RNA sequence: UGCAUUAGCUAGUUGGUAAGGUAACGGCUUACCAAGGCAACGAUGCAUAGCCGACCUGAGAGGGUGAUCGGCCACACUGGAACUGAGACACGGUCCAGACUCCUACGGGAGGCAGCAGUAGGGAAUCUUCCGCAAUGGGCGAAAGCCUGACGGAGCAACGCCGCGUGAGUGAUGAAGGUCUUCGGAUCGUAAAACUCUGUUAUUAGGGAAGAACAUAUGUGUAAGUAACUGUGCACAUCUUGACGGUACCUAAUCAGAAAGCCACGGCUAACUACGUGCCAGCAGCCGCGGUAAUACGUAGGUGGCAAGCGUUAUCCGGAAUUAUUGGGCGUAAAGCGCGCGUAGGCGGUUUUUUAAGUCUGAUGUGAAAGCCCACGGCUCAACCGUGGAGGGUCAUUGGAAACUGGAAAACUUGAGUGCAGAAGAGGAAAGUGGAAUUCCAUGUGUAGCGGUGAAAUGCGCAGAGAUAUGGAGGAACACCAGUGGCGAAGGCGACUUUCUGGUCUGUAACUGACGCUGAUGUGCGAAAGCGUGGGGAUCAAACAGGAUUAGAUACCCUGGUAGUCCACGCCGUAAACGAUGAGUGCUAAGUGUUAGGGGGUUUCCGCCCCUUAGUGCUGCAGCUAACGCAUUAAGCACUCCGCCUGG
RNA sequence: UAGGAGCUAGCCGUCGAAGGUGGGACAAAUGAUUGGGGUGAAGUCGUAACAAGGUAGCCGUAUCGGAAGGUGCGGCUGGAU
């Protein structure tokens, strides 16, 4: 149910935050922890805390989110599955919404992201659309 | 509806129904054959106007037609204006309308193609014509 | 090729070896190969087909687009054999069938519109049995020629328009002008006569003219020059040339000259109120009006929106993404499944890691017209034409490499699979708990209406109908356990001792590694009305009887009673089976008392307090739709499938 | 004599549009034929259902009905009393 926690953990972190619950956990993980760990330094929230366990362990969250009670998670998704996934290549990638979207990353050609390859021409990969 | 075995089926919009069987039908005549070549160039025959024993309450005193053009195919359609020669053997071309204070009927006959009528009572509406186009 | 209210398709078949023959190559036929091969990739078969652009156009997505118009196939009286031109089944080749045509003097001969016009014809539509090769074109031909019905032209045209079109307002507002009067002079109006300003288009009459040049046409002679001047190219240059032009350009000849209609005068239709107009005629688009006060029917001087102008007809789209990845949902509304149970599958949770195959190719040769950027020329503006760059910045061509993957090596575990109490079990069934009045009363009787009933008669009434019990039996048929409880595929599931306690079920869950929902498979039945045997008229029970309301039955009424009712052998695929609301992962402030099963504290005297979930209900946050109203257990929220339908 | 093998003159089997035969299929007229709906005052029936439509009852459902209506058995709220 979780490809991406935006899935079904949010049905439970849309509130959460409306009720600025600011800490929670997550599924072990190395490219979904990278993600998060690029939205936190982008200062969507404090910091991806780590994993307790080893395999699917809990790595904490800890949700920061606007001063202004905001909050600014336009949405993020995808489908994977054994049966739905890219066998497919960001050789050349390009981005929506001028910029403001950052959002899920996956590919295997060299190390950038999905903000960090806006300007490379080997891209990265957007889903959602910030503003 | 799902994406992926969706491929069985695509998601999208709808069809269409019956209209307008003669506007755009034809006839051959070589084998019984019944064709359509999308015309208004399509022919009938002068046959009857009436009504039956009521059952509804539509209140109407005007004229009906069962009136058509040269070759017979029986339909019903309407015979504008008052003063008409559409009793029997009857030749024509029609367009479409429907005039207000009228139940229903919704084509027409037009005014001086083979075997019919003019126009008399309009006197204000002047110069149409529009094609042999003086002022 | 598209299409199952087209499915099981096919048999030297399934197309190598040997013989044969295509410039090439074969089951193309033959000695061998398997019944194989083809499959709801809807093969088979039906329908259809010359194909692309073409246009219009939805926001972009991008697309439907053939008439023309361009390109690319096939056919040229149909057909059949052969010949053939290198190739032919030949737009104007033999034999022919065929078919008709004509001829016939009979003896036999053939013809032969799909070149392009018009012929009969038609139509809304195709001109005109149009012009000539003038030019260009090419096949054969030095030279030269023709075909031209190629080519270009001549007419046709709001099919659709276009610039000019309608030029001058000054002095009496009244020199003259009248929809609507209990008229005021304003008045369609310094408009108006007569023209301030004038001489374009307007017709015009010819000087006429360009275009009208291209193609050779002449040896003077050059090049090829062959042994060399030469025939052709041609420096000469003899000056041609229209399918068009004594017309254009021009004098200005010309003069305020030679060139404008719509629904209505209806709210929305802005076009004024009126009369014959009294829902009549009839104008009549959303909708009307009209009935003695029509604005509106009919009519009108103006009169309105734009003018060569006026309204429609078939197509697409604006309208209206009211047609949805982009840009639809399905309770009611366009739509959500008695149902659930199921294989492929769609999707089921992943945690690591390698390739460069795709996930805005690098940069360029690089790009279809009415259609990728600008430059253009002509267009009376236009009407419409074309031209170059940009050739793109759009394909090809070169690339290899994340944090997904296809591939490659590991394991993990929520979606999957192995203890337990077995509580309730009505899941659905297996043996017991082992039988009466109502049917006669034989013991014994005692009576007229029991009755059917609104009230009554019928049925029943004399063994004396209904009667009595030790006694004399059974015909269809075995209500505890009582709240918002437990199960099945459902219809549904009810006596209990028991069963499997299967399964729910919560406390433990002892454990290998995605092992599931919906969905090809397939799973079963679904209640009754009715449903294929004894019962069954025993009860109930239609029908009948027989009764009658108050001023009405045979009906509300039904015993006798027609079956039927009903159980020991066959079910349908229907109910308000409704959740009008399909079934997987999880929440939506949550709460709520509680069946089950547990942890328990306190143990109570089996009870008070806390955690608890499948649910149980109750409300209640978000969300929800128009509101009905739904919601921690949908009529919400983010990841699964299903089907429905976007007019009915 | 080509007579041998040969092809035309002669004999053994082939398809051929063609040609005409035969039973189905579709039709179209329609038959002194013939079923569904609508339609045009509904004269036919009460306002039958909507006010418990005059009696809440209903859904599958024997049932007859020129037409609004009715009686049988299993699930139901879509109800004033």
């Amino acid at each position: 149910t979780m490809t991406d926690p935006i899935a079904d953990m949010l049905t439970r972190v849309r509130n959460a935050n409306m009720v600025r619950h600011e800490k929670l956990e997550l599924p072990a993980s190395n490219i979904k922890k990278e993600i998060a760990e690029i939205l936190k330094s982008e200062g969507f929230i404090k910091n991806v805390e780590y994993v307790e366990d080893d395999k699917q362990g809990v790595l904490r969250l800890f949700l920061k989110y606007g001063q202004n009670d905001e909050r600014v998670i336009t949405g993020l998704k995808r489908i994977s599955k054994p049966g739905l996934r890219v066998y497919a290549k960001a050789s050349e990638m390009p981005k929506v919404l001028n910029g403001l979207g950052i959002a899920l990353v996956s590919t295997s050609e060299g190390v950038i992201t999905d903000k960090e390859a806006r300007k490379r021409n080997v891209g990265g990969e957007i889903i959602a659309y910030v503003w | 509806p799902t994406i992926n075995q969706l491929v069985r089926k695509p998601r999208q919009s709808k069809i269409k129904k019956s209209d307008s069987p003669a506007l755009n039908k034809g006839f051959n005549s070589k084998k019984k054959k019944f064709t359509d070549l999308n015309s208004p160039q399509k022919r009938g025959v002068c046959t009857r106007v009436g009504t039956m024993t009521p059952k509804k309450p539509n209140s109407a005193l005007r004229k009906y037609a069962r009136v058509r053009l040269s070759n017979n195919i029986e339909i019903n359609a309407y015979i504008p204006g008052i003063g008409h020669n559409l009793q029997e053997h009857s030749v024509v071309l029609v367009r479409g309308g429907r005039v207000k204070d009228l139940p229903g009927v919704r084509y027409h006959i037009v005014r001086g193609a083979l075997d019919t009528s003019g126009v008399d009572g309009r006197r204000q509406g002047r110069s149409l014509y529009g094609t042999k186009k003086p002022k």
